[PDB]
């Protein structure tokens, strides 16, 4: 497998938009420069599908950011989150008065 | 200007974000040459939108 077709293939899982379109071949000259080539080994292998995050999740962390809300450390996030049964409890919908 | 600029942002993405040895990470020099032709667009991408 020629180092170009492992780059694009590592491309296509972090879903860059061009990808499909993109020929291992045209990027084989990356891997000749000895020198640069531990660091495209080393991306080919670090960067997986878990690493990447949506614009939209992006935006709305931004957003969520420049709204004036503390970001929960990643701590205290597993405390709450441990709260956090997966069960579907649905939302509380709020007793709509409706339910009233 | 620019290329050298992005060069600097890849490697504070590799170092700082993705976690990779200061000690391993090329010289920015060297890092320049990977933002020729269309290769710029993607490693944006990747800086954008690939974290840890």
């Amino acid at each position: 497998m020629s180092g170009g077709d492992r780059f694009v293939q590592t491309l296509q899982k972090l879903n860059y938009p061009k990808g499909a379109q993109l020929d291992g071949e045209d990027f084989d000259w990356l891997f000749e420069a000895v020198d640069l080539k531990p660091f495209l080994d080393w991306f080919c292998s670090a960067a997986s599908e878990q690493n990447v995050v949506p614009d939209e999740k992006l935006q709305a962390f931004n957003t969520l950011k420049e709204s004036g809300k503390p970001v929960l450390d990643e701590k205290a996030l597993d405390e709450v989150l441990k709260t956090f049964s997966i069960s579907k409890v649905p939302a509380i919908e709020e007793v709509a008065i409706e339910k009233l | 200007m620019e290329r050298r600029s992005l060069a600097q942002e890849l490697k504070k993405w590799a170092v700082e974000e993705m976690g990779l040895p200061a000690q391993k990470a090329p010289s920015e020099e060297m890092l320049q040459r990977l933002f020729i032709g269309q290769c710029g667009d993607i490693w944006k991408f990747i800086i954008r939108h690939i974290h840890s």
